[PDB]
């Protein structure tokens, strides 16, 4: 069950790297491919993520797209640069200029096919393609504007395959540019449409996190992408290791959506770490379910006691006690019933691993689809129409032939999420 | 929907074609009759000082009649 991975536009190359840098020291590959690994629970399942190659070497099932040629050389200049397959990056020379539009409609539009080539190579080696996993950013243009064609594409030849997406969500906190609340509303109307699994990474979650529980006084986004790449980690998990579950991108779908648009994910890590420092008492599985349901973990800015969790999945890394970690995630649904909805019976499930994550002995990773993750949205919307009612910075869309009335349909369609997202939080 | 990603780039298309057959027509029509107006203002001005000569011609005429 292969999945295929599409990193698109700066954010998604930069945390797409980290991701990959992660996950194969968690197997036990390095740079060049190779395994010089200690357990066997790492390679069973490598095949989810990873082609080999003759000479018993490991490659990531990875295409790397961009519109703009320079942080596509900054990954081959990084440490697993060399591991990735040099056919696979997909690059374009004139940028997409944060827009939207050009990814979408102008300048990504003249590159997508060759995307779609290398897309295409990687699944007929497969022998059982599970669908795909693309991270990118909305606030830019590459990730946010061509990122989005390609899932409409990958769906169109590929319909019953998963989408699953790592979406970066836009914070004045952490911004570029002002046309960021435009470029995110639009992608936001495809990823309701066209995505079955989404997880929101809120860069203004990620500066709150560096910020004030880190104590990193000026995060970059080197601090932010930290903790994007152990999420990322944590979420995977179960794809990538044998365990009671052996879950895969569809069962996910399955098991956490209970509406087809309700696809949107609040993320949660414990313990919370800066990159570089190393603290040397492990946490108890107690100190691991507390925080892990704390706001102060979530990766998504959104208040969880202000909605309802219609699904949650959690998963637990390191040597423990399974049995503390059944009656501590018990304890948390039943001191705090309220807080999940009682039509959805027994919606919390979890998972264990023995392996840990570099530098930690025990880790807890949260997945929530809440009704809070509205917030974010409505944030998102109040940043758009501050801007929209004046038409302001529009001309920069206009001008690749875009028309206000997209604008008015994307805002519309994303209030209509929000509106969902209410309904359920009363009943 | 692939049928409005192609009507979007034909529209940015027509609009920048657009753009460019108009400043072209507006300042072939600017530079015409700017050379017209100069050419006439110019002419005026010959039209006067030859009308200086017709009149000198006639100044000498009326002074052989005086003989
Ligand atoms: N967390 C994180 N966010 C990023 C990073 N790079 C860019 N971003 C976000 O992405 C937005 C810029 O879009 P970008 O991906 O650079 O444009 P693109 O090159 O067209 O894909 C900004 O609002 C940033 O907040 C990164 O390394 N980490
Ligand atoms: C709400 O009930 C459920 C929620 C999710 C799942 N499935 C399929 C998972 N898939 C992955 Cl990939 N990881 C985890 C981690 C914990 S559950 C889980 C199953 C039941
Ligand atoms: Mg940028």
């Amino acid at each position: 069950r292969e999945i295929v991975h599409i990193q698109a536009g700066q954010c998604g190359n930069q945390i797409g790297a980290k991701f990959w840098e992660v996950i194969s020291d968690e197997h036990g590959i390095d740079p060049t491919g190779s395994y010089h690994g200690d357990s066997d629970l790492q390679l069973e399942r490598i095949n989810v993520y990873y082609n080999e190659a003759t000479g018993n070497k490991y490659v990531p099932r990875a295409i790397l797209v961009d519109l703009e040629p320079g942080t596509m050389d900054s990954v081959r200049s990084g440490p697993f640069g060399q591991i990735f397959r040099p056919d696979n990056f997909v690059f374009g020379q004139s940028g997409a200029g944060n827009n939207w539009a050009k990814g979408h409609y102008t300048e990504g539009a003249e590159l997508v096919d060759s995307v779609l080539d290398v897309v295409r190579k990687e699944s007929e080696s497969c022998d059982c393609l599970q669908g795909f996993q693309l991270t990118h950013s909305l606030g830019g243009g590459t990730g946010s504007g061509m990122g989005t064609l390609l899932i409409s594409k990958i769906r169109e030849e590929y319909p019953d395959r998963i989408m699953n997406t790592f979406s970066v969500m836009p914070s004045p906190k952490v911004s570029d540019t002002v046309v960021e609340p435009y470029n995110a509303t639009l992608s936001v109307h495809q990823l309701v449409e066209n995505t079955d699994e989404t997880y929101c990474i809120d860069n203004e979650a990620l500066y709150d996190i560096c910020f004030r529980t880190l104590k990193l006084t000026t995060p970059t986004y080197g601090d932010l992408n930290h903790l994007v790449s152990a999420t990322m980690s944590g979420v995977t998990t179960c794809l990538r290791f044998p365990g009671q579950l052996n879950a895969d991108l569809r069962k996910l779908a399955v098991n956490m959506v209970p509406f087809p648009r309700l696809h949107f994910f609040m993320p949660g890590f414990a313990p919370l770490t800066s990159r570089g420092s190393q603290q040397y008492r492990a946490l108890t599985v107690p100190e691991l379910t507390q925080q892990m349901f704390d706001s102060k973990n979530m990766m998504a800015a959104c208040d969880p006691r202000h909605g309802r969790y219609l699904t949650v999945a959690a998963i637990f890394r390191g040597r423990m006690s399974m049995k503390e970690v059944d009656e501590q995630m018990l304890n948390v649904q039943n001191k705090n019933s309220s807080y999940f909805v009682e039509w959805i019976p027994n919606n919390v499930k979890t998972a264990v691993c023995d392996i840990p994550p570099r530098g930690l002995k025990m880790s807890a990773t949260f997945i929530g689809n809440s009704t809070a993750i509205q917030e974010l949205f409505k944030r998102i919307s109040e940043q758009f129409t501050a801007m929209f009612r004046r038409k302001a910075f529009l001309h920069w869309y206009t001008g690749e032939g875009m028309d206000e009335m997209e604008f008015t349909e994307a805002e519309s369609n994303m209030n209509d999420l929000v509106s969902e997202y209410q309904q359920y939080q009363d009943a | 929907k692939r049928e409005h990603e192609r009507e979007v780039i034909q529209k940015a298309i027509e609009e920048n074609n657009n753009f460019i057959k108009m400043a072209k027509e507006k300042l072939a029509q600017k530079m015409e009759s700017n050379k017209e107006n100069r050419e006439a203002h110019l002419a005026a001005m010959l039209e006067r000082l030859q009308e200086k000569d017709k009149h000198a011609e006639e100044v000498r005429k009326n002074k052989e009649l005086k003989e």
